[PDB]
């Protein structure tokens, strides 16, 4: 059944949900209805791993249990310019402050 | 209204102590919730419905002041005692499975002391 | 006689109470006067066959900072009559709290009460911290959905 | 279909428009973009977040998860939330 993403690239987050049994492919196809950015001109990763386009996203490790509506699993997003793929880049969101004193 | 003999109120007496003190397997006094009534404020609906309302403190009393004149008048009090409770809580609570429990012990106990 | 209550109906009816939440439940039964009496709590995924009475009136609770639960996805249970001895199931679950609300239940948790007002915040959220979740509180807002049937 | 948030530190969120209406500010709002001067990144991605569960979860029939919130962002997810009114 569902599985809840993050999809990220430099500063951009697409909150999506798919299927285990859909494919790192038809994800890319999401991306593409989103960002007007072909499959070709895509790569996605799991913790800096390329994901094979044949590959369902329950075999590259997104399940139920790791990637949940409340705690979506991240994929990494890379585009194509120029014929080259840029390196997968990820901007941390902000930190919160110092846990006050009175929250112990 | 004057004394039975001291061996009657003896007896009277060890037979509620029975009843009052049986603990089931799980090790739960049965009598625990029908020593004292609720109050008529605390529930009225108890009263709309039962007639002669009795709980153990009132049987206790009534052996202590001698108004049971046999054991069977105080078999009566008793069953009485778990009938209102059958009659008020209804078929499938716990309060109406321990007041069967609680009439067996008391036969039980008034067939020991009685020999 | 207020709206809310349990009806004196005197005819048994064999319920489940199930906790499929994370929290520790507190069984809520109206009384024949609408006052809400509290029953054994029930630990997380735990569940129990009790005895109520046709048209006796239920609900549930966090029972640490009674945080409202729902019950067959709704706010009150009330049994029918047992059709042939089947027992009716009441499944207690989380609602969907408002993020607002979750977020007052978080801070309410790792913050003492006097410490309320020693936080860096946007001050009318002292009041919405301290408005603590209550039977009362929603038994009255139940009471005005059911006057407008 | 899909709506852009902005956080303060210029992180955009892109959700779906049915997702984001689950907040009452964001509801008035709406156009397809939303600039938030004064939500930054770590708060409004878990804004984000909530409202995948609210979507999800609302009227199931499935056992609910209990909305997790980290002791370090609780604060400011409760003044986002107050703001937001979700
Ligand atoms: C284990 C568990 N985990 C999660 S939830 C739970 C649980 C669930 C149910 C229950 C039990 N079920 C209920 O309480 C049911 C739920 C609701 O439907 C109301 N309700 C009744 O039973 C009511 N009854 C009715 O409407 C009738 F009976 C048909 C008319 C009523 C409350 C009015 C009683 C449970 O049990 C734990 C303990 O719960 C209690 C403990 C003490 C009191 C306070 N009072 C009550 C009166 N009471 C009595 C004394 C005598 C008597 C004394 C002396 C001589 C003679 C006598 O007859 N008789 N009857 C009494 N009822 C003494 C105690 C209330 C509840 C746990
Ligand atoms: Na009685
Ligand atoms: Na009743
Ligand atoms: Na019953
Ligand atoms: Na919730």
């Amino acid at each position: 059944m569902d599985v809840f993403l993050m999809i990220r690239r430099h500063k951009t987050t697409i909150f999506t949900d798919a299927k285990e049994s859909s494919t790192v492919f038809e994800l890319k196809r999401i991306v593409e209805g989103i960002l007007k950015r072909p499959p070709d001109e895509q790569r996605l990763y799991k913790d800096d791993q390329l994901l094979d386009d044949g590959k369902t996203l329950g075999e590259c490790g997104f399940t139920s249990q790791t990637a949940r509506p409340q705690a979506p699993a991240t994929v990494g997003l890379a585009f194509r310019a120029d014929d080259t793929f840029e390196a997968l880049c990820i901007e941390p969101f902000s930190s919160p402050p110092e846990l006050p004193d009175v929250m112990k | 209204l004057s004394p039975n003999p001291p061996k009657l109120t003896k007896q009277m007496n060890a037979i509620i102590d029975t009843v009052i003190n049986y603990k089931d397997s799980s090790g739960r006094q049965l009598s625990e919730v029908f020593i004292q009534l609720p109050s008529r404020k605390e529930l009225p609906e108890y009263y709309e419905l039962i007639r002669k309302p009795v709980d153990f403190k009132k049987i206790k009393e009534r052996i202590r002041n001698h108004k049971y004149r046999s054991l069977g008048d105080l078999e009566k009090d008793v069953m009485l005692l778990c009938h209102n409770a059958q009659t008020f809580n209804l078929e499938g609570s716990q309060i109406y499975e321990d007041s069967i429990v609680l009439q067996s012990v008391f036969k039980s106990a008034r067939q020991k002391i009685a020999k | 006689r207020p709206v809310l209550r349990s009806v004196n109906s005197r005819e048994p009816s064999q319920v489940i109470f199930c906790n499929r939440s994370p929290r520790v439940v507190l069984p809520v039964w109206l009384n024949f006067d609408g006052e809400p009496q509290p029953y054994p709590t029930l630990p997380p995924g735990t569940g129990r066959r009790i005895h109520s009475y046709r048209g006796h009136l239920w609900l549930f609770r966090d029972a640490g900072t009674h945080d409202g639960l729902l019950v067959n996805q709704t706010e009150l249970f009330v049994p029918s009559l047992n059709v042939d001895g089947q027992p009716i199931f009441a499944n207690i679950t989380l609602p969907v709290y408002t993020l607002k609300e979750r977020c007052l239940q978080v801070v309410r948790s790792l913050v003492k009460p006097e410490n309320y007002r020693r936080l860096d915040i946007v001050r009318s959220l002292y009041e919405d911290l301290e408005d603590h979740p209550n039977v009362q509180k929603d038994l009255e807002r139940l009471t005005q959905e059911r006057i407008a049937h | 279909m899909y709506v852009k948030l902005i956080s303060s530190d210029g992180h955009e969120f892109i959700v779906k428009r049915e997702h984001a209406l689950t907040s009452g500010t964001i509801k008035a709002m709406l156009t397809n973009e939303v600039n938030f001067r004064e939500i930054p990144s770590h708060v409004l991605s878990k804004v984000c977040m909530y409202f995948t569960y609210k979507v999800r979860y609302t009227n199931s029939s499935t056992e609910i998860p209990e909305f997790p919130i980290a002791p370090e962002i609780a604060l400011e997810l409760l003044m986002a939330a107050n703001f937001l009114d979700c």
